[PDB]
RNA sequence: UCGCUACUACCGAUUGGAUGGUUUAGUGAGGCCCUCGGAUCGGCCCCGCCGGGGUGCCCUGGCGGAGCGCUGA
RNA sequence: UUAAAGUUGCUGCAGUUAAAAAGCUCGUAGUUGGAUCUCUCUCGGCCGAAGCGUUUACUUUGAAAAAAUUAGAGUGUUCAAAGCAGGCCGCCUGGAUACCGCAGCUAGGAAUAAUGGAAUAGGACCGCGGUUCUAUUUUGUUG
RNA sequence: UACCUGGUUGAUCCUGCCAGUAGCAUAUGCUUGUCUCAAAGAUUAAGCCAUGCAUGUCUAAGUACGCACGGCCGGUACAGUGAAACUGCGAAUGGCUCAUUAAAUCAGUUAUGGUUCCUUUGGUCGCUCGUACUUGGAUAACUGUGGUAAUUCUAGAGCUAAUACAUGCCGACGGGCGCUGACCCCCUUCGCGGGGGGGAUGCGUGCAUUUAUCAGUGGUGACUCUAGAUAACCUCGGGCCGAUCGCACGCCGGCGGCGACGACCCAUUCGAACGUCUGCCCUAUCAACUUUCGAUGGUAGUCGCCGUGCCUACCAUGGUGACCACGGGUGACGGGGAAUCAGGGUUCGAUUCCGGAGAGGGAGCCUGAGAAACGGCUACCACAUCCAAGGAAGGCAGCAGGCGCGCAAAUU
């Protein structure tokens, strides 16, 4: 029901959601407490991480990942998977003989949480290193700034 | 002879790797010993460091937790009703993690009538044998007669549970990995998780 | 390989042991112990190479096997036992006492010390954790764990251990204005006052240090050992006072010190 | 444009033979894991020949035998 | 195999006739692009925290960069190549130091070069009102 | 020491190449008196191997009834020295070679807050409320009887040990803490009623394990961390809570001091593994590849030391490509480095240090902290030794040495 699209029950595993209540609890409000945590390097947890209903075990604000290592950046190129995007990093490689540089690029598959909704391609995104999330994915999207051709 | 290496795959670009060594021992994998329902049979494995792995092949009991009442009792595993990975694992009655099992509610019924003095799961005809008449109609002291009735107000149960208590079989979900710890523990399904897996089993047929 | 290495080649040894090129293929390969093998001086190098007591690597066996050697007050019958920083070596048959402190050039030194000072040593606190029915512990850089510490001991401070009992007597905390020795890097063996500590969260703290002549330097935080409260060292110091001379005035000291001869 | 001696390589009949590498299909030594199996080796019983102790009964020592006994390896 | 080879050319070659400019034009990627613009808020003892500002390239400093080799200091191996020794009449020494590209950390500079910042103002700074959630101190404790 | 010189024409000035010139490395010829260091079967064949050696090990401190010696004193459990054999530990290092291998190895840089770690060093080890002044059965060495042409092959019979293999208490031990809870007592109320104490009875109690729930001592940049509380579980292929040895000897039948072996868990040390970022030679007569059979991702699990398509089920249709993917080649193991050099460069790096790989070619295991181990085992393919023809045993890219190969490399 807007979450449970799978074949097993999507449940935030730290929160107990079957507490016994009294008559002022059943008549008052059906309140699901949510688990969120603070990534420790000055990234603000979004209000969608504190107010959402999405369930993601590899989200860096609500799931079981810890961000440690290199913090990087890149721009979005292809959002065609389930919860993960493709960013390309651009850099210049110095060739020593010619004393000149050359354009170079590398792609990264990177996990995008559902708290970063309405992300268009072509905007800068900070990524953060965690453990392997799948075969090719080892970074997690941390903040999304928009391209300068927005308003 | 299984090998859970990463170098027998293709690259992300799609190119295949020519390997740079033969299979090392720390890359090993062992066969799935699927835990079935039967009287207990565990076979210990020797894993890295000299440690132990309890590879269970048959299991019959396991302690489960009624979450909303803080009650953990050791029940009898009956059946497998639904498994959300593969459904051939239900006809084979394999106990894996997160598979929904039928347990026996009788240790929780004895806790409920001892803690709240209310008949749970009894029929409407209410044939009440005298050996539990003394725990359902006991003689109470002056301070205990108010304590039990103080417990008796919030001693309500969601009606999806009481239909399972009628037939004596609760729905439970395994939360421990039996092929690695040799136990089949877990919790009793309550509330929204219960009415999710109920309609999954109902739509399964 | 398959499982751990038991040999050390000679050229691959630590540079500060000062083993020459032509004596052998192998170097003494320190035993596992309290210290990293890059951060230690084995007991065979202290007896044969530095002190010139022994002459071969069989006489170190013959010396240590008479139980004549106590490292931190416990008798050591391993010749490759890694003695490290602030370790007290008591030889009672002759009457000397040494402490392993770095000198200004990144090596250890023969630092003879008085047996009134040899009853204690300093350690640096490395991790503090609770556990086992709520009992707090220390872990120092010697792997010495001292349960029930003072609640005002935190990480990166300095305790003072009594060596006959194993217990803490009094401590120094990590602050500015404290006298510190650098125990790693290119400023190793240098003594100065803590000026400043820049924090880099998710990376290493940099601790700017100031000399007694004005020479400022910086290190990472892990190469910092608080020796004194204020400017007074709670241990003795070597012949040089932890103050690194540049090579010009280090030459001037020699070419002016030879002129006292006759 | 048009005359002598030799080499390199290919075509080259011979459906000439021998051996590699990729796969189609079939087969599958040996180890390991599972379900069985149970050659053998004990133990506890039960009687029989019997001592002592306690008081016809119990525990002990030597054995002997039988049972599809009932367990372990 | 390296220099000689400015006969592979970044420095640093050639292309009318000696070997060589595509028959002509359009064109995406690449490469290259004209002038222009002179650090502050809430705390601790005026001095430190915390924030920056649009993001970088550049440059300078720092710390981290295995030893051996290379450079280089000291030392009459009988000289030297070496070595890490030695010297004084038990003492006094030494076993330095530099270099260690690119990438990654750090701190200062702000010229050059890329880049943003409001143009149907859902723009800045002000104090004014509303709507929704809600801190936890306040009523000697206690609901 | 930032260099040039001969050669095209009857003569000239050029383009331009040939040729010289100097190092450095492999071979080789001729020659060779002294003295100091010093490489050395890499290239071709990661071809093949006679013979011999290269891995073993005992302290006071696991097991001594071998007269094998000798020694007190001969009822003296064991004087001692001690082969053997059991037990423990090592043999996973070192040595050799460079066939593989092209984002692989590797180098620098980070991460394990995603894992194991024999050992060493420090902690902990009456924290558990429930025959011991000592438990049980075998087995070598030894004695004795044999088999086979043959092996570091072993069978049967008779004895006997343990720190091998097993089983298993007491003591601390008086209690305490949570649930229960007959009963008793107190206050107030006329009383009902309300509130507060004590309490016999039964149940469970530590630290590791596995699940669920609650509250928020110490920490980090950030934990689903560390501790705490509660309910239960705790694997017969069992988890700790010592049936162990030595030396001096004792203090008032008890109380002992130094050690040696152990030991779950924690920390450390030595590592290992799996990841992050950046980087490599030639080729387009290699331009599209990957995806039935996992290719990229999502969910649930299986396996595994753990993170992950590692693998399985169900889904989604993705992932890489002129910034040169994918395929092929390399007279490619990668670095530290070496030769040459004005400045820029170019080429080599099998080779003694670090890292990888591999023991004729693939494959699978046992043991163990650690091996997919080859001076371990089991197969298959390739060679090949003995044989009495039934069988048995192999692995020099260790040190020597031999054959073969070759231009090309030392002493059994």
């Amino acid at each position: 029901a807007d979450i449970q699209t799978e074949r097993a029950y999507q449940k935030q595993p730290t929160i107990f959601q079957n507490k016994k209540r009294v008559l002022l609890g059943e008549t008052g409000k059906e309140k699901l407490p949510r688990y969120y945590k603070n990534i420790g390097l000055g990234f603000k947890t979004p209000k969608e991480a504190i107010e959402g209903t999405y369930i993601d075990k590899k989200c860096p604000f609500t799931g079981n990942v810890s961000i440690r290592g290199r913090i990087l950046s890149g721009v979005v190129t292809k959002m065609k998977m389930q919860r993960t995007i493709v960013i390309r990093r651009d850099y210049l490689h110095y060739i020593r003989k010619y004393n000149r540089f050359e354009k170079r690029h590398k792609n990264m598959s990177v996990h995008l949480s559902p708290c970063f909704r309405d992300v268009q391609i072509g905007d800068i995104v900070t990524v953060g290193e965690c453990r392997p999330l799948s075969k090719t994915v080892r970074f997690n999207v941390l903040k999304v700034t928009k391209a300068a051709g927005t308003k | 002879g299984i090998s859970r290496d990463n170098w027998h795959k293709r690259r992300k670009t799609g190119g295949k790797r020519k390997p740079y060594h033969k299979k090392r021992k720390y890359e090993l994998g062992r066969p799935a010993a699927n835990t079935k329902i039967g009287p207990r049979r565990i076979h210990t494995v020797r894993v890295r460091g000299g440690n132990k792995k309890y590879r269970a092949l048959r299991l019959d009991v396991g302690n489960f937790s009624w979450g909303s009442e803080c009650c953990t009792r050791k029940t009898r595993i009956i059946d497998v009703v639904y498994n959300a990975s593969n459904n051939e694992l239900v006809r084979t009655k394999t106990l894996v993690k997160n598979c929904i099992v039928l347990i026996d509610s009788t240790p929780y019924r004895q806790w409920y009538e001892s803690h709240y003095a209310l008949p749970l799961g009894r029929k409407k005809g209410a044939k009440l044998t005298p050996e539990e008449e003394e725990i359902l109609n006991k003689k109470r002291s002056k301070k205990i007669q108010k304590k039990y009735d103080e417990r008796k107000k919030n001693a309500k149960i969601s009606s999806l549970l009481e239909e399972q208590f009628q037939q004596g079989k609760l729905l439970a979900c395994i939360a421990s990995r039996p092929g690695q710890c040799g136990r089949a523990d877990g919790y009793v399904l309550e509330g929204k998780e219960l009415e999710f897996y109920l309609r999954k089993i109902k739509a399964r047929k | 390989a398959r499982g751990p290495k038991k040999h050390l080649k000679r050229v691959a040894a630590p540079k500060h042991w000062m083993l020459d090129k032509l004596t052998g293929v192998f170097a003494p390969r320190p035993s596992t112990g309290p210290h990293k093998l890059r951060e230690c001086l084995p007991l065979i190098i202290f007896l044969r190479n530095r002190l010139k007591y022994a002459l071969t690597g069989d006489e170190v066996k013959k010396i240590c096997m008479q139980r004549f050697i106590k490292i931190d007050g416990k008798v050591r019958t391993d010749i490759t036992y890694p003695a490290g920083f602030m370790d007290v070596i008591s030889i009672d048959k002759t009457g000397e006492n040494f402490r392993l402190i770095y000198d200004t050039k990144g090596r250890f030194a023969v630092h003879r010390i008085t047996p009134e000072e040899a009853k204690y040593k300093l350690c640096k606190v490395r991790k503090i954790f609770v556990g086992t029915k709520g009992i707090p512990h220390l872990v120092t850089h010697d792997a010495r764990t001292i349960r029930y510490p003072d609640p005002l001991i935190k990480v990166n401070d300095t305790i003072q251990i009594d060596l006959e009992t194993g217990k803490i007597t009094d401590f120094i905390k990590f602050d500015t204005g404290n006298l510190c020795m650098v125990t790693g890097g290119a400023n190793l063996g240098r003594i100065g006052v803590i000026t400043n500590r820049e924090r880099h969260p998710g990376s290493f703290d940099v601790v700017h240090v100031k000399d007694a002549n004005g020479n400022s330097f910086a290190t990472r935080l892990s190469n910092i050992f608080v020796i004194g409260k204020g400017n007074k060292p709670w241990i003795s110091l070597p012949r040089g006072k932890g103050i690194r001379l540049t090579i010009a005035e280090e030459r001037d000291k020699r070419l002016a010190a030879k002129q006292s001869s006759g």
